[PDB]
């Protein structure tokens, strides 16, 4: 027997924000990722790790996806 | 002077060089997390 914590639904927004002081020699130093989720009778925006943006780009998650 | 010269006269290791050129950066500091990509 196990317990699972699950976030799921339709993606409403996907804004990888950029930091206050970027470092030189790089592009778009990300401080956090804000992603909005929409499901049945409920929506919730999140505030995720910057590392998960790499997996988001890897799995080709775009707008309108579940 | 030559005779006097003949009579009277006859540490921490440095760290390794760190090289990261053209590679991405993940920084996990005490209060914020950063991700520098290309």
């Amino acid at each position: 027997k196990e317990t699972k914590e699950v976030y799921e639904g339709e993606v409403t927004e996907l804004t990888p924000e950029d930091a206050e002081n970027p470092l030189g020699g790089y592009g778009k130093t990300i401080s956090h990722v804000i992603v909005g989720l929409k499901s049945a009778k409920g929506t919730k925006t999140l505030r995720l790790d910057p590392t998960i943006y790499e997996s988001i780009q890897r799995e080709k998650v775009s707008i309108g996806d579940v | 002077l030559l005779k006097k010269r003949a009579g009277k006269s006859r540490f921490v290791k440095p760290r390794r060089p760190y090289n990261s050129e053209g590679m991405t950066r993940i920084l996990r500091r005490y209060e914020e997390d950063l991700f520098c990509t290309f």
